[PDB]
RNA sequence: GGACCUGGCGGUGCUUCAUAUCCCUCUAGAGGAGCCUGUUCUGUAAUCGAUAAACCCCGAUCAACCUCACCACCUCUUGCUCAGCCUAUAUACCGCCAUCUUCAGCAAACCCUGAUGAAGGCUACAAAGUAAGCGCAAGUACCCACGUAAAGACGUUAGGUCAAGGUGUAGCCCAUGAGGUGGCAAGAAAUGGGCUACAUUUUCUACCCCAGAAACGAUAGCCCUUAUGAAAUAAGGGUCGAAGGUGGAUUUAG
């Protein structure tokens, strides 16, 4: 790290920068603030979840390619949802939702798991044990599951926006391989119920 | 010591010669002039400033030799001689007595500084006990002799003020008011000029920002300070940039606008924007490859 | 371990000067150079024969001033004035010093084809910077 | 090549390989003999060259000086033998080193007694050789003391030992400056030392270490038999314990309140008063305890009655 | 043989930690294909040295001849040298380094304890420790006090080189030294490390990131030309259209 430990994090929030924590404000104006990264912005079109998902789709430092793929992706998501709205009826138009950000968030929240499987070595054979997962770990697991299913190589000539849009719509409507593998994780935890006493923490 | 005496005499005669040597037959030749003169006379070229030539008086050159603690009859002078730490233990005795008579009436020095003042080697726990004793005296309501005692043991703080240096607003060109700032990030130099009004107009290297920056990430990077300070469509920047890549150039340009909009914004908002982290250079630069490796920190194969 | 120009610590009785006391990583952080020739600077052609003449002169001086040069020489080279500065002890006879001074003077003059100047400095004993 | 030549310090370092000889040369000598005025001969101002006979005579003189220097390397130095050759037990180190407080120890003789090569085990090096020595320092007037010196060098161990001994001296009372006052039986740990006062001319018929210690003290006429473990370091310590815990004639007279008298067979029935009480004289006589309860020694009784048949006891040995 | 001291070990206990090093974790690879380059083995009349961590694009920041010390054949005798030898000995060495070290110890000189043994020397509301010196640290270089460099003592592994050179010991001088000419560097095979891929975030073209079009992969083989050289290895073009379907156990690096 090129920063000394006295350099602290910069925070960017207009609701915090418009006005208890008065001594917090004084200590913050007396301490050293490090520079802001390129990915974060003061804008409010942005989503931290979306930015992290781009950074995970990134390969080789091609942020332009990762961004362009997500560009085409929820572009296609919005297009197909508008097609559903135009081809729908009155009540179907009333119930359908076409905001790609909300669809992305709800797909991830439906995709995230609630329990996890950790290997623990009792005796000489490994036992997969259920474990409570932290929220950061389960969100990372959901996003990595979606990316691996997109890059499963079984899609042949399909393009990445098409893959991710199709899997995203399935995940929002609570189908697809990502929901299937979350259910399979819960299935295997159900298989090994009673090993949960092997945890020491 | 006679060594110190004849060295002081030699230093006086030598500095007299040295002032006569350079230009300064007047008696008043000061220490910084002595250093400048010897620097010219013997051009150092050595990276260590203590390995550079020096002309000081033998008090500063030679260390502090402690005087003889006993005369020509034995009979050492201080009553706490046989402790071997007479100055430290006499100080402890005096502070303890001052606490005792105070009770019957009713930043800090570092260990090396106390060692310099006592001319005695000291332990960390001894220094800690001394500091706790003086803290007890400070917490006790004490008189003025006690206060000046604490203050001759206490030293300065040398606090730093961290308000962002506001560049002046130069009223120039035809009739317009501007500030010219600079920015640097990852071998890219960007100097920018912002005029107060113009409703938002960017002139990177003579062309516009949608031409020099086809990437929406770079355009967002340009937006960032104006969107933080809520003065988006109000100003105009003309900037010239050398070196780097697209993101390094965008970051350097951004630092330049932040460090000129500091002049064009109020002081509370510029402290807020410094807290947001726009007025500090990003020191993260490319590291070096090393012999026997495969990159900056990446190594080769099997080692274990 | 690095064994380049570092004299080791025996037990505390080894007289040693600044030069061979200091290690090669202090080469101009603390020490400086014993030979000042402009050959090793970025634009120059003749630095190789500068260096072979340097080692020739150092071994020649060590061999023709036998057991009196305290520590190593100061070989400076400015223009065509080659300067050999010596730190020689005070144990032989001054006619012998002047004899060898003239001898080395004009031998190096006719060998290197330049004005060569011997500048001597006499010291009583080998100086000690620390004891190792 | 002259360029690949290298200095003799490096050459002898590499040749001797101790880390795991040009003084016989004047400054202007060469085999051709082009002798100059600045070198060799002093500064008539005439350059010349000597003849073949002078050159060969000079080099013959130089060579015979070289074999003379070789001989003055290889003489034989005479080391006095201590208890045997190639040993250390009677080797006389010099007088103790003069103290830093203006102190001289010039009448004090130091004798080594035991040199042991003592090893301990260390994590990195392995076996670590440390020489432990034991010396005794004394002047022939009663003052003596022993000490141990431990170092990595034998000379350092010697110096440490003799200086620590002169800081740890004793005093030994002597009867007539030739012998002890009585017979001393003393067991120190596992070393039983039985010593007897002997008359004049008996000599030092004692263990060789006891002979050296008593020569440093001043005692001349004692018998001493050691038994149990003949450990050198316990021998010296038990000997010094007994010799410092002697009870003298004056102390005996003061303790009992009676006259101390001597009856020699050489003089006859003449009683010789040796020590009188310094205070009052006790008037009731000493109680004659018939058949006294004392602990006798079977070796003494065996020698007195003559069943001690040994081929080693009264052998004809050298002086003291 | 009995009892110890010190050290190393313990599939040795308790407690606290490690964080790219210890596990769960995070990313990208190796091991699977081809090619390049070392090594083992085979082969040849054909060098030598490195070879658990600390060998394996290592001496070489590099072998057509030269280099070269190898082999074959033929020549030279005070041989460029008051000769030389690349002859053996890295278990005689200097020299310059690896490893612990991604450590903090090593310690001259003293003093004390142990009935004056090997040894040991800890309690700040303090029970015998004091310390010159080396090292860490500190001070320097790069862009900051951060980070990266450099630096890291004593010793360990008789750790690597007598072949960089010098060199002690033993040997040669019709030789084991010197010179000339010509060859030696080939794979039934195996292995270490790199490079390129097995494509769709891909490929070709323009642009150097707002298009068009596909819907793959040899820096290998053969041919032509060129560069340099006395004498081709390298470069370009032509030709060809391999195996290959993201690789098990294990493992590397951050
Ligand atoms: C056979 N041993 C007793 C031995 C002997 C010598 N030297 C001699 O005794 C020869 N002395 C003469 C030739 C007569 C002058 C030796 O010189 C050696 C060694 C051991 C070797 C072992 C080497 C080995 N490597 C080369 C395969 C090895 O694996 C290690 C290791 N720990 O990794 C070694 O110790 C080793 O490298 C090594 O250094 C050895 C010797 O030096
Ligand atoms: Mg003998
Ligand atoms: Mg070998
Ligand atoms: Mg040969
Ligand atoms: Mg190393
Ligand atoms: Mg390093
Ligand atoms: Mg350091
Ligand atoms: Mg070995």
């Amino acid at each position: 790290s090129r920063y000394s430990p006295e350099f602290k994090d910069p925070l960017i929030d207009k609701e915090y920068y418009r006005k208890e924590e008065k001594y917090v404000r004084e200590l913050k104006k007396t301490q050293l603030i490090k520079a802001a990264p390129a990915g974060k912005t003061s804008s409010v079109f942005e989503d931290p979840v979306i930015s992290k998902f781009t950074n995970m789709m990134m390969i080789g430092g091609n942020k332009v390619l990762a961004r362009s793929l997500m560009i085409q992706t929820l572009e296609a998501v919005k297009r197909k949802q508008f097609e559903k709205y135009h081809a729908a009826s009155a009540e179907e138009q009333a119930t359908i939702e076409r905001n790609p950000y909300t669809i992305f968030h709800q797909a991830l929240k439906n995709c995230e798991p609630m329990i996890g499987l950790v290997p623990i070595l009792k005796g000489g054979r490994f036992y997969q044990v259920p474990v409570p997962l932290p929220d950061r770990r389960r969100r990372f697991l959901a996003m990595k599951w979606m990316i691996t299913e997109c890059r499963d190589k079984k899609h042949q000539r399909t393009l990445m926006p098409e893959k991710l849009s199709h899997k995203l719509l399935e995940a929002f409507h609570n189908q697809g391989p990502v929901i299937k593998r979350k259910h399979d994780l819960h299935k295997m935890a159900e298989a090994n119920r009673a090993l949960a006493h092997y945890r020491w923490w | 010591e006679d060594f110190i005496k004849k060295q002081i005499e030699e230093f006086n005669i030598g500095k007299r010669h040295l002032a006569n040597m350079m230009g300064e037959d007047p008696e008043t030749f000061t220490q910084e002039d002595i250093d400048r003169a010897i620097a010219y006379l013997f051009p150092s070229g050595l990276f260590e400033k203590r390995a550079r030539p020096v002309m000081k008086h033998p008090e500063q050159i030679f260390p502090r030799q402690r005087a003889i603690q006993w005369g020509e009859d034995g009979r050492p002078f201080h009553y706490l001689f046989y402790t071997g730490k007479q100055s430290y233990y006499s100080l402890m005795h005096d502070v303890y007595g001052m606490l005792l008579n105070l009770e019957k009436h009713q930043r800090w020095l570092i260990k090396e500084e106390l060692e310099e003042m006592l001319v005695e080697k000291l332990s960390d726990l001894d220094y800690m006990q001394f500091i706790r004793l003086l803290e007890k005296l400070l917490t006790s309501q004490c008189g003025a002799a006690e206060e000046e005692f604490v203050q001759r043991f206490r030293r300065s703080v040398t606090l730093e003020s961290k308000k962002q240096l506001i560049e002046p607003v130069q009223y120039d060109e035809q009739g317009m008011a501007f500030s010219k700032s600079e920015g640097k990030r990852k071998t890219a130099k960007a100097e920018a000029i912002v005029y107060k009004h113009g409703s938002g107009r960017i002139k990177v290297n003579g062309i516009d920002y949608q031409l020099y920056f086809p990437i929406t990430q770079d355009r967002e990077q340009l937006m960032f300070p104006f969107h933080f300070v809520d003065r988006l469509g109000k100003h105009d920047v003309t900037c010239t940039v050398s070196g780097g890549g697209r993101s390094a150039q965008a970051g350097a340009i951004r630092l330049a606008m932040a460090k000129a909009l500091c002049s064009f914004v109020t002081e509370d908002e510029v402290e807020w924007m410094r807290q947001a982290g726009l007025l500090t250079t990003d020191p993260r630069v490319r590291e070096r490859k090393k012999p026997g490796q495969e990159g900056a920190r990446r190594k080769f194969t099997w080692k274990k | 371990k690095n064994r380049a120009a570092r004299v080791r610590v025996s037990k505390g009785d080894k007289p040693v000067t600044y030069e061979e006391a200091h290690a090669p990583h202090y080469i101009a952080h603390r020490k400086g150079w014993l030979s000042l020739h402009t050959g090793n600077l970025d634009g120059e052609d003749h630095a190789a024969e500068r260096t072979v003449e340097d080692v020739f002169l150092r071994k020649f001086m060590w061999g023709t001033f036998p057991g009196c040069l305290a520590d190593q020489l100061v070989l400076k080279r400015r223009g065509n004035q080659l300067e050999i500065c010596a730190v020689v002890l005070r144990q032989l006879s001054p006619h012998k010093y002047y004899f060898l001074v003239g001898y080395s003077e004009t031998l190096l003059s006719y060998f290197y084809k330049c004005p060569v100047r011997l500048h001597l400095q006499t010291v009583p004993s080998k100086v000690v910077y620390k004891y190792l | 090549s002259f360029f690949t030549k290298l200095t003799a310090d490096e050459l002898w370092k590499g040749a001797l390989a101790e880390t795991g000889l040009n003084r016989g040369q004047i400054i202007g000598e060469g085999r051709y003999g082009f002798l100059w005025p600045g070198l060799n001969v002093p500064l008539v101002q005439t350059i010349a060259q000597r003849s073949k006979e002078e050159q060969e005579k000079v080099e013959a003189d130089m060579i015979q000086q070289r074999e003379e220097w070789d001989r003055k390397k290889k003489m034989k130095v005479k080391r006095e033998r201590g208890w045997s050759g190639n040993s250390w037990g009677g080797i006389s180190l010099g007088p103790p080193d003069p103290g830093p407080c203006g102190e001289t120890y010039e009448d004090f003789d130091t004798r080594i007694l035991e040199v042991r090569n003592v090893f301990t085990m260390t994590a990195k090096e392995g076996r670590k050789k440390s020489i432990r020595v034991l010396v005794a320092v004394g002047n022939g007037k009663g003052a003596a003391g022993f000490s141990i010196g431990k170092a990595t060098d034998r000379m350092d161990a010697f110096r440490k030992a003799k200086n620590r001994a002169v800081h740890h001296l004793h005093y030994i009372e002597r009867y007539e400056d030739h012998t002890i006052f009585h017979d001393i039986s003393l067991r120190f740990k596992r070393t039983h030392i039985k010593m007897k006062k002997q008359p004049k001319g008996y000599g030092l018929r004692c263990h060789r270490a006891i002979i050296t210690i008593c020569r440093l003290i001043g005692i001349k006429d004692m018998y001493a038999k050691v038994s149990g473990s003949i450990n050198m370091l316990s021998l010296t310590q038990g000997l010094f314990r007994g010799l410092s815990r002697q009870e003298t004639h004056q102390q005996l007279a003061d303790k009992k309140g009676l006259h101390v008298v001597e009856i020699r067979e050489e003089c006859g029935p003449l009683p010789i008063v040796v020590a009188s009480p310094r205070g009052p004289l006790r008037k009731d006589p000493e109680p004659e305890d018939e058949v006294p309860d004392v602990k006798l020694d079977w070796e003494d009784v065996k020698t007195a009655q003559g069943m001690k048949r040994s081929v080693w006891s009264n052998l004809k040995r050298a002086a003291t």
